[PDB]
This record gives structure tokens, sequence and C-alpha cells, in this order.
């Protein structure tokens, strides 16, 4: 894995959204839990193909996920982890 | 985790919602930190001028903090925990429509909620505290802290 940190486990067919952090300089893939009002899941993949540096662009991707070491100023309800991606493929 | 280590904490609107009467937003954010110094020693001041510690905004997608909303659908805001700058500031998805009661997202609710974070506030595992990550519509007059909000709350402040 891409990721510093150890596996913590395998992430499959999440649906998210793509964005860049301008803080740390990263793109990351911003996955909501439905119903909530602000659980948010960060995967920062140390992975991503340039065909998926997109804004707001919507993915179906599945990866080996870790502990994020980036220093990140985050809202209450949102994680990050680290992800090195298995697959990605643009939705809708 | 951070808390504020001052008691008098002040809040700005910096914007209203179109979805509902500026009086309606006012009394639903008054009420909402209304919630927290009821069971805490912070007492909540409204300022419409200069910086206030706890910046209430609407907005939606990307609006200069590296968390971009999610237009509607999805989550409906988020707040950060106590701190400088940003810290303590509750931000609202525009995307969402925000009601004074049901039918749409309520407010006072979802304020209650992001301002339990803004003081330093994680998630409740009690189904029934408002901490709770779950949405749930509850009329303003049958709405009550749960034992567990208290007691997290009180752990931070008193
Ligand atoms: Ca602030
Ligand atoms: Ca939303
Ligand atoms: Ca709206
Ligand atoms: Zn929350
Ligand atoms: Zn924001």
């Amino acid at each position: 894995s891409c990721c510093d940190k150890e596996i913590i486990k395998d992430v499959s067919e999440l649906t998210g959204i793509i964005s860049y952090n301008t803080e740390v300089k990263r793109w990351y893939i911003s996955v909501s839990d439905a119903n909530s009002y602000d659980n948010v899941t960060l995967y920062f993949p140390c992975n991503l193909d340039s065909k998926y540096m997109k804004e707001k662009e919507k993915v179906i991707f599945s990866g080996q996920i870790s502990k994020s070491t980036l220093k990140i100023t985050l809202p209450a309800g949102t994680t990050s982890y680290c992800i090195n991606l298995m697959s990605i493929n643009k939705i809708n | 985790g951070p808390v504020w280590r001052k008691h008098y904490i002040t809040y700005r609107i910096n914007n209203y919602t179109p979805d509902m009467n500026r009086e309606d937003v006012d009394y639903a954010i008054r009420k909402a930190f209304q919630v927290w110094s009821n069971v805490t020693p912070l007492k909540f001041s409204k300022i419409n001028t200069g910086m206030a510690d706890i910046l209430v905004v609407f907005a939606r997608g990307a609006h200069g903090d590296d968390h971009a909303f999610d237009g509607k659908g999805g989550i409906l805001a988020h707040a950060f925990g106590p701190g400088s700058g940003i810290g303590g500031d509750a931000h609202f998805d525009e995307d969402e429509f925000w009601t004074t009661h049901s039918g749409g997202t309520n407010l006072f609710l979802t304020a209650v909620h992001e301002i339990g974070h803004s003081l330093g506030l994680g998630h409740s595992s009690d189904p029934k505290a408002v901490m709770f990550p779950t949405y749930k519509y509850v009329d303003i007059n049958t709405f009550r802290l749960s034992a567990d909000d208290i007691r997290g709350i009180q752990s931070l402040y008193g």
C-alpha cells in the first residue's frame, strides 16, 4: 500500500465525490453518511490517477484504508483516512 | 479535546437563508444557543459587527474552508470545534430546505447539534441524544437534551 500507516481494512464499492484540499494540497474522495447531520469520511488516495483529478467528480471506488497522517482542519463528524485505491470509476 | 477557556461567547449570523423569514432564523439560532447555556456556565451574545467567536454561515458547495457542501441530500451542516479563526464556526448547507418545523431540514435542531460541536462535543452513542449522528425531527416544544447530552457538555464546562 502507498499509505504510511498499517492497513485497517478494505473498503468496497463506496460512492463518493472528488475534491481538492488546498491546506495539504491533496485530492480526496468524500463519502457522506445518509440521514446524518454531518457524518463524512474523507479518503485521501496516495495513488490517484490524474484522469480523476476533477472537482465534484462522482466515483465508485474500492481500496485499502489506513489512518491518515495529514495535518488537516476537520469539522466535527468528519474523519479522514489514507487509501490505496484498487479500483475507481466515474459514475453519472 | 479543545474547549472554550472563557464563558462569555459571541456569535454572529454571517448571512441568512431565503428558505425562512429572518426573524425565524434569529429565533432558531438564539433558542439553539439557549439549549446549551441552560445546562452550562456559558453565556452567548449575538453581535452584528466585528469578529465573533462562533460565525453562523449559510452556504452551498465550496465556500472557502476546504469542506465543500454536497448539494441537496447527503449531509446538512458542519461545525468546527473550539479554537481561533474558523474554530467554533457553524456552516449550514444552503442546498437544504431549512424550516421552522418539519417538511424539510429543521434549522433549530440542526443548530443545536452543530452548536454542540462548536462547544467541543463529539457524537453520542445514545439514540435519544441531540448529538446522536442521525437527523431526527422532534417539535421545538417537545425537544429536550438527553441525560447523555447534559453529561457530555457538563463534563467539559461544569
Ligand atoms: Ca470562530
Ligand atoms: Ca447537503
Ligand atoms: Ca435553501
Ligand atoms: Zn454531528
Ligand atoms: Zn464550511
